[PDB]
DNA sequence: CAACGCATGAGCTAGATCCG
């Protein structure tokens, strides 16, 4: 058979072992499975507990503070895929602060579809440097495995198993003391695999019973229908939870239970586009009896009624709940702490937000690169405001670079006043074009949006300067660039010239960082061009280099240095980096 | 929220007795 | 110290609840 | 004769020689150099036949077409040589079309040596007896001329001769003037036309013998058409060739106490000679311009350029070397360089007083203003607009203004400005108005409350050392454990130590650079906590690299993170003296982010697994 | 009218279209 057991909802197990007995013949756990907070448990009675027919777990698996589990291969011998529809702080498997875990033992795990794994804080865990995670789950950088017993190479680590060469060394990869993992030839990647290397049917994962049979597979991929695997199951049936197909009688009677709302966790499942979807999306309403979705008269949005007036987006567990809703009736904070990169998943679930009726706040977020994942922002209505009468707000965003691409985006904030502070890679030019296209024009503070602490660690200029004449000798090399004048003839402290060695052409760009270091390009100051009162004059300025080694390549660029002012002009000018070699 | 009423302020033993049935 | 947060919170709460068990909906 | 006139410096034109229409004794130096587009037909009608005695030197450096000097300076008699050029008093270097030297009338160059070079058409150089013209003969330098290969027939007229090195050659300047010699009975006063010697005071030619009123170059001193060996009172010596009264030396001191650009040389009266500056250990009294000696440290005195001087680096600070009292404003803008440990204390470590207003604008490399070590007062006669006298912006690393225990500042007027100085704390700019006293004459100054204190702490508690044990080479240091009220926040400890000669070391001193330190920073991981008053929880660190019978300084500094309200904590122990028998800034932030990432997850995990009862 | 003569090259005298 394929899935011989009974479908089985999510469970929490606490303070005892008596509640564990209701997992006797469950084969798939939609929902999550937690094992928490078991203190009075000797290690001797986990030897006679085993769950053989557990095959796939859809959401995640959390184990936290149990006593007496030496290795997991007594309980979960056969879970092959954990799928990850509902994550847990962007992790799909989290094992946190066990005391007696010796071996990981999950020796049959093949494919983690969506999410990452975080194995943290175990005072006895060994065998973590022998897993080869990069084949099991399909991302590799988002994991976090620190502070363990394998912080040192001291657990022994004997294993009698391809000994793969994914890294640069010939190390062997094994699960436990007496089980070595399966990596077979890589012609078919995730389509299943037998012992003697013969590839399976295309629609399978993990093990196979007999090769090329969609009837006797074990861990099926796209959907499930009557003991088979069908790529797109036909419309006598509809999709459900993206793993099943089920008939008309099932998706209707769940209305009749929780139309009498005894608990607000149930959802009235309504048919739409061959799916059994809980809430029919924006621009659609349900009819009275027949339970379909029809086109709306005018616009009818799905108003996304936010509890308590605030929300704190931390990860894809909290940004999962705003999927598909369009008019937020509250205010959003954004506080993403640490992080490697989260802009790949934040777009596809909260990127359909049209009207927002509160304030934003982007505080302490480290790994943000751009605010572009908000896609269809039209108006920040702003009936409320923050403390100090603000609507937009930023703090301490150490890698923010861009608010929005202003060539094809429009944003009208009706009332409220801006606020900007400590954005070390955001220029004033991107927030001043923000100032003209927003609904506010001259409502500022003095002290307004901070003119000093923005953009200190990234240089950025707009008008370009070209070069005109370059002459080269065996010790001296001469520059001459075409002039430039701001609208104020006194608003010029001069120029500054940079030159560094570079033996190859892959030199970086100027970061703008001042840390008293050797990558400050050995700055040579240039006297300002004296006021010529003449178009053609001796104010086509140049300089002469003197201390050169012969037959080497130098990288030169030139930048002006003007006084910044209260008026919103004179951003400066900066040339591009070129290369010149002395003979 | 246990981490906001027993970490940002002191909490009494009448309050955290609510957590256990 | 009566400022119970961090890793001590999961241990100090156990001794005041050593037989009733924890509570969930 | 004529009147005295200062020294020229002419280049590339000829129109500047009209200013010698009436000069007779040009005190200063005349140097004619770099004239390219001048044909020889431009030098025929030009003559200064009354220039008679020049004092400093002469220099002719690449003029073109100067055919002979016998029509420009035909009556030079004496050059003095007080100030010299490479220790040379007459420099003829690299002319062309120069046939004859022809300065047929100079008699006694006093001090120096003549340097004649590389002028490829010059003869009449072999018939010039420099034994009786300059008194110190052995340093002249006459090489690479026309007369390496003798081709030109230098026949001259009837004219007397002497011997120099065994050859009895005749002596002549040009082909129509010969070198005037005086017989050895009247050595330096110079002879007349028939061979009598002149008065006992004159140099070179004299018009009538035995009359000191009418010779043409006084050797010692000139005084009012007569000639005198030592000028008596009420006169004074000036530039050691002429004598003036008191009124002729006073007024030009006030007439260029204000500079056009430089300077003047402000004249003093000191022992019968007007000198530019008194020597060391002597200072001018401003009343009658007399020069009086010293007691203790003497003022210099250092005035400055146009009221404000900016220091960008060490090379900008070199003009203020040794300057004690400064009559104007000052501004410091230091960014970086190399070897910034002790050099900023070296250039301005003896500064005494400053009288304008002080600006610490845009300075980044500094940590502390303790390098004004001897400064006592900013009185501030002139005021900064906004009624300010003390201004500070863009100080990203400044941490400590001044030590108000070992030092006593005062000031009188003006106001203060401390904005956008994060590391500069708030209680230390509350600690200065007891010493400066702006709570006296009480005024509303403008310092914002939120603009400081960021990345800083001032409510620190006091760590007490617990046990100390010294061997011959090792010392252990265990102390009492400090915890912030949320014990996840403490990343670790920081220990500092350095050798110490006495019991007077202050806490933040002498390092004052970007990535350098005088101390020896060492780290130590925190211990564990077990909710136990008595346990194995006292932290520790072992110090190994010691020396026998030395005396050190040690203290403990914590390092914690920030909760999201700008509310920090921390501690700092006392400075304890004990006696025996690369972490860059980018690595600080990313290692503090990872500790705040592990705090956030296990703060979230408690939040959903415990649910209260309704 | 577009390198080189009417100098040298960072050794108190200028600073590389610095001068025709």
């Amino acid at each position: 058979h394929l899935y011989p057991g009974e479908v089985c909802p999510g469970m929490d197990i606490r303070n005892n072992l008596t509640r564990l007995h209701e997992l006797e013949n469950c084969s798939v756990i939609e929902g999550h499975l937690q094992i928490l907070l078991m203190f009075k448990t000797r290690p001797e009675d986990f030897r006679d507990l085993s769950f053989p027919k557990l095959i796939m777990i859809t959401d995640y698996l959390l184990l936290f503070r149990v006593y007496g589990l030496e290795s997991l291969k007594d309980l979960f011998p056969n879970l092959t895929v954990i799928r990850g529809s509902r994550l847990f702080f962007n992790y799909a498997l989290v094992i946190f602060e066990m005391v007696h875990l010796k071996e990981l033992g999950l020796y049959n795990l093949m494919n983690i579809t969506r999410g990452s794994v975080r194995i943290e804080k175990n005072n006895e865990l060994c065998y973590l440097a022998t897993i080869d995670w990069s084949r099991i789950l399909d991302s590799v950088e988002d994991n976090h495995i620190v502070l363990n017993k394998d912080d040192n190479e001291e657990c022994g680590d004997i294993c009698p198993c391809p000994a793969t060469v994914i890294n640069g060394q010939f190390v062997e990869r094994c699960w436990t003391h007496s089980h070595c993992q399966k990596v077979c030839p890589t012609i078919c990647k995730s389509h299943g695999c037998t012992a003697e290397g013969l590839c399976c049917h295309s629609e399978c994962l993990g093990n196979c019973s007999q090769p090329d049979d969609p009837t006797k597979c074990v861990a099926c991929r796209n959907f499930y229908l009557d003991g088979r695997c069908v790529e797109t199951c036909p419309p006598p049936y509809y999709h459900f939870q993206d793993w099943r197909c089920v008939n008309f009688s099932f998706c209707q009677d769940l209305h009749h239970k929780c139309k009498n709302s005894r608990r607000q966790g149930c959802h009235q499942y309504v048919i739409h586009n061959n799916k059994c979807i809980p809430e029919c999306p924006s621009g659609y309403t349900m009819n009275s009896s027949n339970l379909l979705c029809t086109p709306c008269l005018g616009p009818c949005p799905k108003v996304c009624h936010l509890l308590e007036g605030e929300k704190t987006i931390d990860s894809v567990t909290s940004a999962q709940e705003l999927r598909g809703c369009t008019v937020i009736n509250g205010s959003l904070i954004i506080n993403i702490r640490g992080g490697n990169n989260l802009a790949a998943e934040l777009e596809a679930n909260l990127g359909l937000i049209e009207e927002i009726s509160g304030y934003l706040k982007i505080r302490r977020s480290y790994a943000l690169v751009s605010l572009s994942f908000f896609r269809k922002l039209r108006l920040i209505r702003g009936e409320t405001l923050e403390i100090g009468n603000y609507s937009f707000y930023a703090l301490d965003n150490q890698n923010l670079r861009q608010l929005w691409d202003w060539s094809k985006h429009n944003l009208t904030t009706t009332q409220g006043k801006l606020f900007f502070h400590y954005n070390p890679k955001l220029c004033l030019s991107e927030i001043h074009k923000m100032e003209e296209v927003s609904g506010t024009k001259g409502r500022q503070e003095r002290n307004d949006i901070a003119l000093k602490t923005n953009g200190d660690k990234a240089s950025c200029e707009n008008e370009l300067l070209k070069f005109s004449y370059i002459r080269t000798s065996f010790d001296k090399i001469l520059l001459r660039w075409e002039p430039y004048w701001p609208p104020d003839f006194r608003d010029l402290l001069g120029f500054m010239l940079f030159y560094k060695e570079a033996p190859y052409q892959n030199v970086t760009e100027f970061d703008g960082q001042d840390a008293c270091g050797s990558n400050s390009w050995t700055v040579v100051d240039i006297d300002p061009p004296l006021r010529s009162n003449d178009p053609k004059s001796q104010n086509h300025p140049g300089w002469l280099m003197r201390g050169l080694k012969p037959w080497t390549q130098y990288a030169i660029f030139v930048k002006t240095l003007v006084t910044f002012s209260d008026e919103r002009r004179t951003y400066g000018a900066k040339s591009d980096i070129i290369y010149v070699q002395t003979d | 929220g246990i981490v906001e009423q027993c970490c940002t302020s002191i909490c009494s033993l009448y309050q955290l007795e609510n957590y256990c049935n | 110290n009566q400022h119970l947060c961090g890793s001590h919170l999961v241990e100090a709460l156990y001794l005041v609840c050593g037989e009733r068990g924890f509570f969930y909906t």
